[PDB]
RNA sequence: GGGCACAUGGCGCAGUUGGUAGCGCGCUUCCCUUGCAAGGAAGAGGUCAUCGGUUCGAUUCCGGUUGCGUCCA
């Protein structure tokens, strides 16, 4: 049957009304417009002979599409290019046009609607009941009852805003009539927008049940179902995406979702919604559990010359937690008024030249001999200390990436990979656990018996009995060997992070006039980074 | 306690899975382990099935949830439930103008059994419900449908069969009784009168879609067909057992071939469908004639029926064949030989003739010597897969069994028509098939009626086409396309100004709505 | 109340670190309730009650949780 359009679409689309009108039979037409299959068969098989060579191969064995395919498929497809919808929407126009041809074939129309994939039910109820008679109209929802699933009709009906209509569609459900009949009469004796809000609940609509309970008053006073609903749900969006109108009621969904922002994750929200409410005391909460020290200090000595300094020690316990020392130093010396503390945190932190800035603003050289002397020689002792430890690591590192010494060779290379040691191919079942396991494979094991998706790429893990080896087939501590760089950046993170810091406090002890032990750090600090094995051979 | 939580398991089971469907939504678990993990809190013994947690489920749920668990088409879609019923015991009628009774047919009213029909053991479930229900058709019928009911399927045509001996020598208010009883215990009208029954069981629920009642060749007479058709029948069982006369004569058949021919003729231009049984291994017939007479019977354009049944000869205890084969004068087959005989003779089933069945389904423990296993028909098919030459009987290319079995689908249908000469009259073979699978989605027969032997005042009045038989199993406007086209074929093709359908009282109305008007015990339509 | 042998297809069982998929019934399917048997054939029902480290190997090793006999003081 479909062939009748694939073969001459262009033809056809254009006398799509000479071919209604040839068609006499409406039952013809109906079960025409539903067995519509997106599938063409003229281009991808039953292929026309009468031009092909006769020493050509006429036709192979299709294939059986194995089920996977399906699955990418029906989620790949796009419902505005397939030959359904096009043939659909042609019939729809050539058909609603006409007055004659809804008068008479109208399950036609009912037919298109319920089969085009979007599933227009919407357009197709809406016609049904559009019917002005009790005869017609019940023949064709039996009709699109036998055609469509009846829950989901049901269900569109309901969507469509009618419960006649859904009361005549419900005889042809099964549930039991105890189930849906006090919900239609409750649907029944009230307000247009009381019902369309409870239509919108039961199907689960959620966001057009609060844009048509908003709707309910006019008064400026917000309701409290409303709250009650977005507090049980969580849709403050549409709360701020539908009243950008009324700005008290705004405000009050602000405070609402600050509440909801503030109690479940995260703060900088809560604070800034409360800049709208004040909320004085939770936006300063808000603010420091922000870790955003000068806009709640800054709001503290614009609003409470009282305790301008409790919060500075939250903030300062904070800091010091946070081991932010910068912002600690600043904090300590413009509110706790402390320089040498604020030194210290410079120290703390790495940071000397603004340290002796603050030396020299309280007057005071004592303070390199009290703690930017010593700081700097902790400095020292600490870069020495992870100049050591890294160059042991680095040691050990290499020790075990000594060669590939065979061992693993199932795995396809790139699992050793390891400075390009060697390429692959696809991938094996994940092996080698921690520190070069074997893989005897005598039998299938414990927990064995079944297929291997063969997935050795560089590395891999599996859920069963979840792990249970510390080794997740992951680069990092008891490292199984065998990783292509990612341990070069286990080291890279490290030395890039103390790279600025080697040369800021180098550069400050020089300033200190202890120049020799400083460039006795760096250049050994150098030696180290260079003497890496950075990736391949040093390239 | 013991079992009542099994009751109450299945109570819960039965509730729980109608408030999950009532909104579209399945199971997990196989309900049965769910079932266990309640009611076998102290595991004792309790061990529910299908059918148990199927008569559970109340009646507004269970007749709209109960055909959700089955598909195949001739199951419970098609759902020509097949009852069969019997007679009370009867001595078949060869007997008295011949001297003894056919010598391989087992029990009877006296042989080593007392209770059995003739040519039956009084061991096959059938004949076991006729015991338990006394030989009495009303509580066969009754009983049989009930079972069938019990049993989750949602039978809506019932098809009866009238098994053992010959059911057409019996005193006409005997078989009056009887096929009144059966129309009765369908439709539930508690009458008397065969006419006001079958009008009754037109109309019935669970129709009636036919009955068959196998028979003898001389006990079909124009009469006697005159009587069937009267009662409501519509395939005839006829038994043959040899084209050979030497064999029916030494076998006490009691019939001589021309008459089983003249038979075939005439009740094929009655309207009726006829099916064969075909006996091989009788005595003196020897594998080279076995293999003769199966070839011949398709190639003779007289017998040529659109039914068989091949029936290997096994004999019993108590039969004229143990006082013959004791002296060794008759030795079976062998199992590999009559196997690969099956093969050979299962290999010419021209596409039109259905294999209704094989070897006979008595019990192994009773049969002296004979067929070994009882899955004849599996050895079979694997030879021929083996030899490589493949079956075209209707049975086995039909939808039903290839979704359960094969589990192929179909998927190329095409209109196929076959055009034959059988019994002194053109038969056209009309189907939709799977050319490229061999897969048979609907078939129709159809006969122009011959002058030479038709004999029905509905049809020697003028040119008549029948439509002895249409069957659809696995949208599905296939027999609205069969009938469409044996109608063209009727106005054309035969010539024939009115084309009639035989058809089971169940089914009458089903042409109605085609135009058909009932005429006589047929559904007529002139052109 | 804690030590504690065990806890494993529906069920009683073979769960095993030299080393994990099945026994007996039970259920589903076809052959066949003489078109659908509660026989025979053929299958579905599971990687252990969770996790941590090592072994070609991991409730199987050790450790603790909920019950199943059972105490003990
Ligand atoms: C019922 C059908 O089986 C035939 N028949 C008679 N006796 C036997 C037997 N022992 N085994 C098989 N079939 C038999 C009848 O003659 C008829 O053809
Ligand atoms: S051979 Fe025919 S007539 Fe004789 S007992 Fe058997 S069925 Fe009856």
């Amino acid at each position: 049957l479909d062939i009748l359009h694939d073969y001459a679409p262009e033809l056809f689309i254009e006398n799509l009304e000479v071919f209604i009108n040839q068609i006499g039979r409406v039952d013809y037409l109906n079960l025409f417009i539903s067995c519509l299959s997106e599938d063409d068969v003229t281009k991808t098989k039953y292929k026309e002979t009468l031009y092909s060579g006769i020493s050509k191969s006429f036709g192979m064995e299709p294939a059986p599409l194995t089920e996977m395919q399906i699955y990418m498929k029906k989620k790949m497809f796009d419902p505005k290019t397939s030959k359904v919808n096009k043939i659909c929407d042609a019939v729809l126009n050539v058909l609603l046009s006409n007055p004659e041809y809804k008068k008479k074939y109208l399950q036609t129309i009912i037919t298109a609607y319920a089969s085009q994939n979007p599933q227009n039910l919407s357009a197709a109820l809406k016609l049904i009941s559009e019917l002005e008679n009790s005869e017609e109209k019940d023949s064709c929802v039996t009709y699109l009852c036998f055609l469509q699933d009846v829950n989901v009709v049901y269900k569109s009906a309901l969507s469509l805003y009618d419960v006649s209509l859904a009361l005549l569609v419900a005889q042809k459900s099964q549930m039991d009539p105890r189930e849906y009949l006090p919900f239609l009469q409750e649907l029944q004796d009230n307000e247009p927008l009381r019902r369309k809000f409870l239509i919108d609940d039961y199907l689960g609509n959620y966001e057009k049940a609060l844009e048509h309970l908003s709707e309910i008053d006019k008064d400026g006073n917000v309701s409290e179902e409303v709250i009650d609903y977005v507090e049980s749900h969580d849709l403050y969006k549409h709360g701020l995406a539908l009243y950008r109108y009324d700005s008290e009621k705004q405000n009050v969904i602000y405070n609402i979702y600050a509440k909801h922002l503030s109690s479940n994750q995260m703060y900088t929200d809560a604070a800034v919604a409360y800049e709208m409410l004040g909320k004085l005391k939770e936006a300063m909460g808000a603010y420091q559990s922000a870790k955003r020290w000068r806009e709640a200090m800054s709001i503290a000595v614009q609003k409470f010359p009282e305790e301008v300094e409790s919060v500075a020690e939250e903030l300062i316990s904070s800091l010091t937690f946070e081991h932010r020392y910068v912002d600690a130093a600043d904090i300590q010396l413009e509110y706790l008024d402390n320089v040498k503390e604020a030194v210290a945190l410079y120290c703390k932190a790495y940071r000397y030249d603004i340290a002796s800035l603050v030396a020299i603003k309280a007057k005071k050289d004592e303070l390199l001999e009290e703690v930017v002397d010593p700081g700097l020689g902790e400095g020292f002792g600490i870069i020495a200390e992870l100049l050591a430890d890294c160059k042991g690591q680095i040691n050990s590192q290499l020790r075990r990436l000594r060669e590939l010494r065979a061992k693993k060779e199932e795995n396809p290379y790139a699992f050793y990979g390891q400075e390009t040691e060697q390429a692959d191919d696809v991938s094996v079942a994940p092996s080698e656990t921690s520190t070069q396991e074997s893989f005897f494979t005598r039998y299938t094991g414990k927990t064995g018996g079944t297929a291997k998706t063969g997935a050795s790429r560089r590395t891999a893990k599996n859920k069963r009995r979840e792990e249970r080896k510390r080794a997740r087939g992951k680069k990092g501590t008891i490292y199984e060997e065998e990783y292509l760089v990612q341990s070069v950046g286990r080291l890279i993170e490290r030395l890039n992070q103390t790279k600025p810091d080697a040369v800021r406090v180098v550069e400050g002890l020089c300033r200190r006039n202890m120049r020799e032990q400083a460039h006795q750090i760096q250049k050994n600090f150098v030696e180290v980074l260079d003497l890496l094995k950075a990736n391949v051979k040093e390239i | 306690p013991e079992k009542e939580r099994f009751i109450q398991c299945c109570a819960d089971i039965t509730l729980e899975l109608t408030d999950s469907l009532t909104s579209g939504t399945t199971r997990e678990i196989n309900l049965n382990g769910l079932i266990t993990k309640y009611s076998k809190k102290y595991k004792l013994k309790q061990q529910p099935r299908l059918t148990d947690i199927i008569n559970s489920i109340p009646d507004q749920y269970k007749k709209y949830l109960l055909p959700k668990l089955k598909a195949k088409p001739v199951r419970t879609a098609s759902g020509i439930a097949v009852v069969a019923v019997m007679c009370k015991p009867h001595r078949c009628p060869h007997i008295a103008y011949t001297g003894n009774i056919c010598v391989y047919c087992p029990g009877g009213p006296d042989s080593d059994f007392e209770y059995s029909t003739q040519s039956y053991t009084g061991y096959e479930p059938t004949s076991m419900r006729a015991i338990r229900a006394r030989y009495d058709p009303y509580e066969q019928a009754r009983g049989r449908v009930e079972q069938l009911k019990q049993l989750g399927h949602s039978i809506d045509k019932v098809e009866y069969v009238l098994m053992g001996g010959t059911f057409m020598s019996l005193p006409k208010e005997y078989r009056e009784d009887f096929i009144v009883k059966l129309h009765n215990a369908l439709s539930g009208f508690n009458g008397n009168d065969i006419d006001e029954a079958i009008l009754y069981s037109q109309q019935s629920l669970t129709k009636c879609v036919g009955i068959t009642i196998e028979t003898r060749p001389d006990y079909c007479t124009q009469t006697h067909l005159d009587d069937m058709l009267k009662y409501g029948c519509t395939r005839l069982e006829i038994g043959v057992q040899s084209l050979y006369e030497d064999v029916a004569r030494d076998t006490n058949r009691g019939h001589t071939v021309r008459s089983v021919c003249e038979t075939f003729a005439v009740s094929k231009d009655a309207g009726y469908k006829v099916v064969s049984h075909m006996m091989p291994d009788l005595p003196n017939v020897g594998m080279e004639r076995d293999i003769e007479q199966f070839k011949e019977y398709f190639e003779n354009p007289d017998f040529r029926t659109d039914g068989l049944k091949i029936y290997p000869t096994l004999v019993i205890r108590g039969t004229g064949l143990y006082e013959l084969w004791k002296t060794g004068r008759y030795k079976s087959y062998s199992a590999n030989a009559l196997v690969d005989l099956v093969a050979r003779i299962l290999a010419l089933v021209p596409p039109w003739t259905r294999i209704y069945r094989v070897q006979r389904d008595i019990p192994m423990p009773l049969v002296t010597s004979g067929v070994d296993n009882g899955n004849l028909r599996e050895l079979a098919l694997a030879r021929m897969k083996d030899l490589g030459t493949t079956c075209r009987d209707v049975r086995t290319r039909e939808v039903g069994i290839q979704e359960v079995h094969h589990k192929v689908q179909p998927d190329q249908v095409e209109l196929i028509r076959r055009d034959y000469y059988a019994n002194g009259g053109w038969e056209t073979f009309l189907s939709y098939e799977d050319p490229k699978k061999d897969i048979l989605i609907g078939l129709l027969r159809l006969r122009k009626a011959s002058k030479k032997y038709t004999y029905r005042k509905e049809f020697t009045s003028q040119r008549t086409s029948i439509v002895r038989e249409l069957h659809v199993y696995g949208h599905q406007g296939f027999g609205t396309l069969l009938m469409e086209e044996a109608e063209r074929i009727a106005k054309e093709e035969h010539g024939s100004e009115k084309i009639s359908v035989i058809s089971g009282v169940g089914v009458r109305n089903y042409y109605g709505k085609l135009g058909y008007e009932l005429d006589g015990p047929y559904m007529s339509k002139r052109i």
